[PDB]
């Protein structure tokens, strides 16, 4: 299973260099569900990530949003991997007011790596909207 | 306060001699020069830190990226624009004009539709209307103006009907000097049905611009205009059009798939009217441009241009046989004729004596058929210009009325 | 002969430090570095002789249009044409190829006929085509490709016609480095009454270009790629057809008169597709540029282009699981990619390690199409290329494919 | 009436500063006899001089080539009577084959003013080749 943005943050500050931090991001997306081959379709696709990149969302039998994804690049997999965390078990609303900025500030990823993770945050959001 | 003595103290070129004597440029409204931080900024980005700009993964490439759209952000900014997905990047006022004829109007006008612009509008906003009519089948009417070079907005009633599409108006002249009434006329179009185009080239670099405060559903202007380099411009365009405006130029970048038997699909706003590679120097010295203007603060440049322009034209009542085009509100540019002498040869003296005006037909031919005149000397009083140079327009255009 | 020392000398950029290391900038092929001479040329125009350039009357002006023509023969003797006057500046490769399929497209190609492309063209020799053959309802054929990334010569029989309008292809290959037979094509091409369309822009920069010796009836090319400025570029038209083309962009300077009541009229060739405003900075730079390359001598630069060529693909046998795409005799850019891992994540650890390559479809889907494979990287070993950044690949190719 | 390209040249040459040149320019100009209202149409118009100009050439009851011409600009009127000087009394084979290149070099004109001037002289240089 995947951590919550708590444990993510802390295993990643404890990364000691920048190689163990993508090789974590890797990881990561290496532990994500597999997507079904339906859901890898145009319908689920997203632009701007340098990669193909398939993203869906849906609410569960709650409010509850319940993501699902793969990309054919590594990293934007791995970076899949920590949107994820960091938008896991919320509603719509909640994923639209959460400002997602300081976790990565904390992490340091447009600094290392950046503009797919804008296309892939833009996209989640937009769904989110849309719901709610 | 505003210190031209300062602000010219940045401009490498108002060191020149022109023909034996310090040069004293009266054409900004042809271009304008350009400070040494622009300059700086274009050649800094191109020594410590080029690379392309098409979301490339090394550090080089996402870093230029970065700043193309940092600049963008500030453009859009400067007019005050919701959403900097609003601007695209274009060469220039006639690039971006033509871009607008060409996507949103083959497929918001047919045989029958009409399309309204002004009698004082430059060759960049007249041209491209008279190709889209003659592709599709439209009409052209003409706002007429009034001696003093404002316009017979009397007239707007029987020139707008349910027919008509687009309002292609000049923000300021870049002949007169006018600024037209764009709310006012902009409201009117609205109650019609058609849109309305803005070209502000010249009303940038004088006073504050806001898209938001005009509702104009197109903006262009030009980057060599506001002190900033050549080959770069700005196009702002409402987000409600410009999401449903298809594809001009085609190429990278601007597609989502290339296929040869499967077709192309093209990318979201902004990029999708930016085909190939842009000009990415280009725009850091536009970017650079706009935080000079800014840091100068437009509301002061104003003040200082309307008190020059106000010293001027009382400076230019001791010529005599001296002819004024334009209303006395007119801003940044003087356009005038010296007797019955031919403008080509008030100017060819004129920077004999080391002053630069612009001489003949300004790219606005049916003004001057209007006027009826062949040519004009239009002289361009720029945040940089001083009360000594105005004394020396004065001084060579008495010498030329008394030599003549 | 060479010295590649006294190259980099010339280039800032290749100073800097990329992650925390020395930055090996292999990319050129997406866009190449300029030597501080262009930046210069280009600040030394903007602070000491800056001014519009349409035929002003002042000496700023008639100055910069003359150092504007003149970069235009610059740029007419290097690729060796015939006249100055069969020179266009554009804004790039892709608007030049948008630029002849728009005017000499719509007028010389009827429903029915049917233009020849190449499997891997790039998209800027793609996207235009296509747009022209939905305008006029013809036919879009392609040339295959072989398994090492060179043309199938054999499918010309089948694909050539009475019908056959245009052969557009591309010099060089900005993914494989293969370089075409242009002269044999464009005679076989002529034999069938079809004009040929040359996309140069990988060509120019490595060798000797004669559009007289090859005969071809457009050929195009830009300028950043040149080690020259962005939003700069030149298409190069045979005079018999370029006399003759209708203009494309519509607005001041290209146009001989502007009647709102008796039509427009236009002005002669060149001028007539350079509407507005033209990048004087841009081309200031990109006469730098030819000035400079001239100077450094195509000859040498071939020769120790090919010798690191040679040399890189020798070292890179000694990295496991690495396929390359294109033949052996490849020009300026390695297409790879490193066993089953994706382009992204290659070019990412590359990338931290200070190696500036690219990674993805570089505009060429098609291409990435036929090799069965969803992206590839891209080196690029301009003349300021070393074997130090050719051995750091290399080792850090290893260090991926062992952490991975 | 106007000087021969001698004495023009010398006249030319002994002034003091430019613009006394421009002025004597702008006279030689005002020298040209007025074009007839009938010659001042679109078949004797020239192009490319950034101003109106008119140049009408024919052959008079010889062999030999009779120029009038008129231009809305003083400067160029007198570039034309210039013009009209160089190229005086002469068949159109003689105009086809004189240099005109050296005298304004010695005039120094390119370097004080560049384009119409070449543009007149292609003009009159493609009527006399057709005469």
């Amino acid at each position: 299973l995947l951590p919550d943005k708590e444990k993510l943050l802390r295993n990643f500050l404890r990364c000691a260099n920048w190689e163990e931090k993508y090789l974590y991001i890797i990881e990561l997306g290496q532990r994500l569900p597999e997507l079904r081959d339906e859901d890898r379709s145009p319908q689920n696709s997203i632009q701007g990530a340098q990669s193909q990149v398939w993203i869906v969302m849906r609410q569960n039998a709650q409010g509850i949003i319940e993501l699902q994804g793969d990309s054919d690049a590594a990293i934007v997999k791995g970076l899949i991997a920590v949107v994820f965390i960091l938008y896991d078990q919320m509603t719509p609303q909640d994923i639209v007011n959460f400002d997602v900025r300081p976790w990565f500030c904390k992490m340091a990823l447009t600094q290392h790596l950046s503009q797919g993770l804008e296309a892939m945050i833009r996209a989640i959001r937009a769904k989110a909207a849309a719901l709610s | 306060i505003f210190s031209v003595d300062k602000v010219r103290a940045d401009f490498p070129v108002l060191s020149r001699e022109v023909n034996g004597l310090p040069l004293a440029y009266l054409d900004s409204a042809a271009s304008a020069q350009k400070p040494s931080q622009v300059i700086d900024a274009e050649a800094e980005f191109y020594r410590h830190g080029y690379a392309a700009v098409h979301r490339g993964i090394h550090t080089l490439s996402a870093q230029a990226t970065e700043k193309m759209e940092n600049v963008r952000k500030r453009a859009s900014l400067f007019i005050n624009a919701r959403s900097a997905e609003e601007l695209v990047f274009v060469r220039g006022t006639t690039e971006g004009i033509n871009l607008v004829a060409n996507s949103w109007g083959n497929s918001n006008v047919r045989a029958g539709d009409n399309i309204i612009i002004s009698q004082m509008e430059h060759h960049a906003n007249i041209v491209p209307w008279q190709m889209l009519c003659a592709r599709v089948g439209a009409e052209l009417r003409v706002i007429p103006l009034n001696p003093d070079g404002t316009l017979q907005l009397e007239t707007l009633p029987t020139l707008f009907d349910e027919k008509t599409r687009l309002l292609a108006i000049t923000h300021v002249s870049n002949v007169l000097g006018t600024e037209n009434p764009l709310a006012e006329m902009i409201t009117l179009a609205h109650q019609h049905g058609a849109k309305v185009l803005v070209d502000g080239a010249q009303a940038v670099m004088h006073h504050p611009v806001d898209v938001q405060a005009l509702d104009c559903d197109f903006y262009v202007f030009s980057g060599h205009k506001l002190y900033g380099p050549t080959g770069i411009g700005i196009l702002y365009v409402k987000e409600a059009l410009l999401q449903e405006m298809p594809p001009w130029e085609g190429g990278g970048s601007m597609i989502a798939t290339v296929s040869l038997s499967e077709g192309t699909t093209w990318t979201k706003a902004p990029w999708r009217f930016e085909a190939g590679t842009p000009n990415t120097g280009g725009i850091i010295g536009l970017g650079a441009a706009l935080e000079y203007v800014s840091a100068l603060g437009l509301n002061n440049i104003a003040e200082y241009e309307q008190n020059l322009m106000h010293y001027a034209l009382s400076q230019l009542e001791s010529v005599p046989d001296l002819t004024l085009y334009g209303p006395q509100n007119r801003l940044g540019v003087i356009a005038f004729n010296l007797g019955k002498h031919h403008a080509y040869d008030v100017g060819s003296f004129l920077d004999n004596y080391g002053i630069a005006v612009r001489t003949g037909h300004h790219c606005a031919m049916p003004l001057m058929a209007y006027y009826n005149v062949p040519a004009m000397c239009r002289a361009s009083l720029a945040m940089y210009n001083t009360h000594e140079e105005v004394d020396r327009l004065v001084t060579g255009l008495q010498r030329i009325h008394r030599l003549l």
